[PDB]
């Protein structure tokens, strides 16, 4: 029947969404089902079709006020569930990649749709231009657990050499140790380089 | 353990014209008078038409590879079909000429030509891969 | 501008305060020195000199952004910054010619229904030799790629969305009506058959009706209607025709519109090459524009060691030299005999004779200055050019054929600016047309294989042959074993986003300049045909062909 | 060059018949000398170290008598052949016996592949197998040898093949042909024992037309069947010399090396030559130039390019020495030499 196949999809659906929320990290999703997707607009195109063929028909009229009424219903109604599934699936994902974009990039991709590709890219980019117009003062993209300490001890753990920051550097040696201002490290943090809290 | 230090290479069925010999010449284990002349008579062979024949010898190995049935295996029947994955006895489809062995077979040519100036063996040598 | 004072310790707030606090780029020392020079050598002045500090790195941030050669600022991004600011249509930057081996390979999966780039390991290092050698997996998997492209192609075709059912779904489905697509085969007990990814079964014709627009040969993707009888174990073809063909862009769109040989970007592995559509456009826009560039094809057997041949060409090239060809393709077969390994010394041997013809052809092209100038010579070998010539004797041999060794090109390359030999199967990519090229005597072959079935001449024959080759979608649809094929460079052979135009080279029929599917097929044939010489005009900018000759 | 005009035609005007032009030598320029020359003569084609020259200039009349005897036996004009290619004799003499009994010929002008009408294009398994196979099975057994070996040299195997040889089967050259150039040689060997010069040179230059690729009737199908042929008959002519009670340590095509169950060549020369004529006095070698061309006293054996012995004195020859270092190699050849 019809809706079957929007079935498997928000299945696949549920699925991803719950392969996202029960671990701690932001699990790169999974592989864009073009296969089904493609089986359920071939779906829809059947039923254009099938309205196409009804509403000429209508002209010889079998019935029409309530038969070719009720086909033109659930022939349509097919379309609306399709409909409903394929936004359905599609807004997960995106909601994936703006929490994605959001956590990562205003700081797998073959997965990814080519439209979703695209997509993401100029989400980032729309991210980037909030945090450069007005309001550029805080940086938008940072992290929303409160700050608990100014100063705070960081192990460094992977190599870096010696970079600097507004007033002086770091030389970042491989289990090293600093003492140091947390804003002028988080930014390491979240790429991986500093290990502590 | 003693292997041999000679990878064979010859040429088989090479003519001598002056004396009408047919000899087998093997580039490796022949010493380089018995390559650069006769051993019958003792005539000078071309240099080009040796080379030449040492290309034909190297471009039908690589046809010879190309052209090869597969083989199973483990069952070791040949693939009598164009599209199977694998034998209908489980096993894997294999070379009949394996590729390391034709990769032994590039490796000698290069080494002769390289050592006996053969300028235009080493020159199709070189287009092969560039 | 001024004198420059601008130093590293100096500028670290304020490179800080953009890359690192807005973008999140981290200050390397090394980096930040050859920034502070490249800052310091366009301001001059001291970085507290008004706004020309944070819009400099301002624009640094984002052609670093448009670069993205990683987290942390060095000196080689800096001059990667340097080289898109010195960059802030040319027709030569698009055209190229795109040998067999220096084509993108590209596999076909069938399950997410897409093309995945594969890297080429002759780049690998360990490839210096025997990086060109197929693997024992690249032959298993051959035929299965043309059958899934071909099935693909069949199921985006209107027709069919009764629909195929693979050969292996039939075992036991006793006398019941199936459409196939399989490849002929002829099986080893002798009878003729289809095979399928999954399975083969063997086939009664007997009572069959092929339809009439094509040539059907072993080794075709044919589709075959009939009835399955487990009786004989045999299938019972009512009804037979080649595969539909798709055209161009239909297919383009719906593989996902790629860049299928680099006329737009390389592809990688983790990175798929697009063909934007803007820029095809504005491809297109010029390639309407440029009116007068025209491509010149010679015909086949151009065989240089006659004098006639010589005497004939000199008097084309005294035309050509009046007005030049943007690109002149020679082609196919440039000696009488093949050249093989000579039997004897006597005589000059046959390799150095190869190489004399090409000196003489070498001294014709001397006496050509506009020409050998402002044309891209094109040289396509043919059964007796060299290295193919030594183990075929001159038999249509290897199909992915190898361009003319080098050893034999030197005089020509001396004096000619621009050449190219190329494979048998060369593609040249042009402003947006796609161009194949293949020199083979199809026609002989297809006739003389073609499937006897039981139950004008010249316009039905040309038009069987290039309907065939384009619904087959592929250069060579005979078996391996009629055919050989380097089984790593079949995917040049396959044509499956139908190209643009074709020079269809065809040394035994008729000229011709068809058109199937919007792809202009054009045959030149040979070069030297009943007491006249005769090459093809093709006009990009409107896809005209004039065919011109010159009696000799 | 235009003095090479001047000088034909003058030639011309001195001679317009009655004349015979000599062309070239094996530095050839032929078909640009054809150029320079007047095409219409009569032409014989031919392909301070001015020595060569005045040799080749006193040569000539020797050239014409040698050139008349082809003529004169194969029935061939003395301007159309070349004394530069005996195949191509062989080729018009085979091609006239063979349409004399009626076969359909496979003359080829234009490629070396045999003119099977437009089938000779293709690819074919089979025949890429034809064309890219040949090497003999040859047997080497290695060892030490206190026997006397004897060093068989062999020649016209592959003649006395052709005499004494003898669809469902597909790579086999033609019988019919194949009878047609047995019969031929046949009458060509016959022809040599009479001492027709010309016939023994035929005879000796076969063995290049049955596989030069330029030969007008060149088949590789034929190739083949002469090639693999020879392989049996090679094997034969071992089981016959083992017939006779002794043990082969090395065959190929050109050689064969025996141990004879005997100690000492003194006491073998008898032996030997009664051996030999035991295998040639068999119809199957009826031809063949058995030739005893060495005699070892002792022989030790890995390969024809690594072995050493004493002949009736001693040899060293070793590939093996060359891959030692250099201050090695004096100390292998000594140790050798104790060995031995
Ligand atoms: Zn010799
Ligand atoms: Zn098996």
């Amino acid at each position: 029947m019809y809706g079957d196949l929007g079935n498997k999809l928000v299945l696949e659906a549920k699925r991803t969404k719950q392969l996202y929320a029960r671990s701690n990290q932001d699990v790169n999703l999974p592989m864009y089902h073009e296969d089904i997707i493609r089986n359920i607009l071939k779906e829809v195109s059947n039923l254009r079709k099938n309205t196409e063929y009804l509403k000429e028909q209508q002209q010889l009229g079998m019935l029409d006020d309530k038969v070719a009424k009720c086909q033109y219903f659930v022939t349509l109604l097919c379309m609306e569930r399709n409909k409903r599934c394929l936004l359905a699936y599609q807004r997960l994902r995106t909601d994936i990649l703006d929490s994605m974009a959001w956590n990562n990039n205003g700081l797998d991709t073959n997965n990814l749709s080519h439209q979703e590709q695209e997509y993401l890219k100029e989400y980032c980019d729309l991210i980037t231009d909030l945090k450069s117009g007005d309001l550029v003062d805080i940086d938008l993209s940072g992290s929303l657990v409160p700050p608990s300490d100014v100063f705070i001890d960081v192990r460094v753990l992977k190599d870096a050499g010696e970079i600097q920051t507004e007033y002086g550097v770091f030389n970042l040696i491989k289990d090293s140790q600093f003492f140091v201002r947390q804003s002028d490290v988080e930014r390491l943090i979240q790429q991986g380089y500093l290990q502590k809290i | 353990e003693f292997k041999d230090p000679s990878l064979s290479l010859v040429v088989p069925d090479f003519l001598c014209e002056y004396c009408f010999f047919i000899s087998d010449i093997d580039f490796c284990k022949a010493a380089p008078e018995s390559i650069f002349s006769c051993v019958r008579c003792h005539k000078a062979f071309n240099q080009v038409l040796l080379q030449e024949h040492l290309i034909q010898k190297l471009r039908s190995d690589i046809e010879s590879y190309l052209i090869q049935d597969l083989r199973c295996s483990r069952c070791h029947k040949v693939k009598r079909d164009y599209m199977s994955a694998h034998c209908p006895c489980a096993g894997a489809w294999e070379g009949t000429l394996p590729r390391e062995s034709i990769v032994q077979k590039l490796n000698v040519f290069k080494q002769v030509a390289k050592y006996y100036g053969f300028d235009i063996l080493l020159s199709c040598i070189a287009d092969l891969t560039i | 501008v001024l004198p420059v004072k601008i130093q590293p310790p100096l500028l670290r707030p304020l490179a800080y305060r953009v890359l690192s606090r807005k973008y999140g780029l981290s200050i390397k020392s090394d980096g930040l020195s050859a920034l502070a020079e490249f800052v310091g050598t366009n301001i001059g002045a001291n970085w507290r000199q008004g706004p020309a500090t944070i819009k400099f790195l301002e624009q640094f941030a984002a052609v670093w952004k448009q670069q993205e050669r990683g987290l942390f600022i060095d000196q080689s991004g800096v001059k990667e910054v340097i080289q898109e600011m010195k960059e802030r249509l040319d027709w030569r930057d698009y055209f190229k010619v795109i040998n067999a081996s220096q084509q993108q390979r590209f596999s076909y999966n069938p399950h997410k229904m897409q093309f995945i780039f594969v890297p080429n390991k002759k780049q690998n290092g360990l490839g210096g030799i025997a990086g060109f050698l197929p693997d024992i997996e690249d032959k298993v998997q051959m035929f299965l790629t043309r059958y899934y492209l071909t099935n693909d192609r069949v199921m985006r075709n209107e027709n069919f969305q009764m629909s195929i059912t693979p050969i292996k779904n039939l075992l036991g489905r006793d006398a019941q009506n199936f459409l196939l697509l399989g490849l002929l085969n002829k099986n080893f007990k002798g009878n003729w058959s289809l095979e399928d990814p999954s399975g083969s079964v063997e086939i009664d014709i007997s009572q069959t009706i092929p339809t009439q627009g094509h040539y059907y040969v072993p080794g075709c993707m044919v589709l075959v209607e009939g009835i399955y009888y487990s009786v004989g174990n045999k299938f019972h073809v009512t009804s037979m025709t080649l595969p539909p063909g798709e055209r161009r862009e239909i297919t383009l769109e719906t593989i996902g519109n790629l860049d299928l040989l680099g006329i737009h970007g390389i592809s990688n592995n983790n990175f798929i090459a697009r063909l934007d559509k803007d820029l095809k456009i504005r491809l297109h826009l010029l390639e309407k524009e440029l009116t007068d560039h025209k491509f010149v094809i010679l015909g086949a057997n151009l065989f240089l060691d006659d004098l006639k041949i010589m005497t004939a060409l000199s008097k084309i090239l005294q035309k050509l030299n009046d007005d030049p060809p943007t690109l002149l393709i020679w082609q196919g077969s440039f000696t009488s005999v093949p050249v093989f390994a000579s039997m004897s010394s006597r005589n000059i041997s046959s390799s150095t004779q190869f190489k004399n013809n090409f000196d003489a052809l070498a001294t014709l092209l001397s006496r050509f200055d506009n020409l050998t100038e402002n044309t891209t010579m094109i040289f396509i070998p043919g059964p007796n050019d060299l290295w193919g010539s030594m183990v075929s004797l001159g038999a249509s041999g290897t199909l992915p054929q190898d361009p003319i060794p080098s050893a034999f090109t030197k005089k020509i390359n001396k004096v000619c600016k621009n050449v190219v030999w190329s494979s048998n199967p060369t593609r040249i990519a042009y402003l947006s047309q796609e161009i194949v090229i293949f020199r083979d005597d199809l026609s002989g072959r297809f006739k003389r294989h073609r499937l006897e079935f039981p139950f004008p001449q010249k316009v039905q024959e040309t038009r069987k042959l290039v309907k065939t080759i384009l619904d087959q979608g592929h250069l060579s649809p005979f078996l391996d074993s009629l055919r050989p094929i380097s089984w790593d460079l079949d995917h040049t052979l396959t044509l499956c986003p139908i190209p643009s135009t074709m020079v269809l080279c065809d040394t035994t029929s008729a000229q011709f300049d068809l058109t199937y599917n919007g792809c202009k097929v054009i045959n030149p044939g040979s070069f030297i045909h009943n007491r006249r010489a005769r090459y093809m005009e093709y006009v990009p900018s409107s896809k005209k062909t004039i065919q011109e000759e010159i009696y000799i | 060059y235009r003095r090479l005009s001047q000088e034909t035609t003058k030639l011309k005007e001195e001679r317009g018949l009655q004349f015979l032009l000599l062309l070239q030598s094996p530095f050839i320029t032929k078909l640009l000398g054809t150029i320079r020359l007047l095409n219409q003569m009569p032409i014989v084609k031919l392909s301070t170290l001015l020595k060569k020259l005045v040799n080749h200039v006193l040569s000539s009349g020797s050239w014409i008598s040698h050139l008349i005897k082809l003529s004169q036996y194969s029935n061939i004009p003395i301007c159309n052949l070349r004394l530069d290619s005996m195949d191509y004799i062989i080729d018009v003499l085979y091609a006239r016996k063979l349409k004399k009994e009626n076969i359909v010929l496979w003359w080829n002008e234009k490629a070396p592949l045999p003119d099977h009408g437009g089938i000779q294009n293709d690819f074919d398994l089979n025949t890429s197998w034809i064309m890219n196979d040949s090497e003999f099975p040859k047997i080497n057994n290695s060892g030490v040898y206190d026997n006397v070996v004897l060093d068989v040299g062999v020649d016209n195997l592959t003649v006395n093949t052709i005499l004494t040889s003898a669809e469902f089967v597909h790579d086999a050259f033609s019988n019919d042909a194949l009878n047609v150039l047995r019969g031929m040689l046949k009458e060509w060997w016959d022809e040599a024992l009479k001492e027709n010069s010309t016939a023994d040179l035929l005879v000796n230059s076969l063995a290049s037309w049955v596989q030069n690729p330029n030969a007008k009737l060149f088949d590789g199908l034929l190739r083949y069947h002469v090639h693999n042929l020879t392989k049996k008959a090679l094997l034969q002519l071992v089981n016959e010399f083992s017939a006779l009670g002794s043990t082969i340590v090395y065959a190929d095509r050109n050689q064969i090396l025996i141990k004879t169950n005997k100690y000492s060549p003194e006491n073998c020369y008898a032996y030997s030559q009664y051996m030999m004529k035991a295998v040639r006095t068999n119809p199957m070698f009826s031809y063949l130039d058995l030739n005893i061309k060495r005699y070892w006293d002792l022989l030790i054996w890995m390969d024809k390019f690594n072995f050493s012995g004493l002949a009736c004195t001693a040899v060293s020859q070793w590939q093996l020495k060359k891959f030692l270092s250099p201050i090695y190699q004096p100390e292998f050849e000594d140790w050798m030499m104790i060995i031995l």
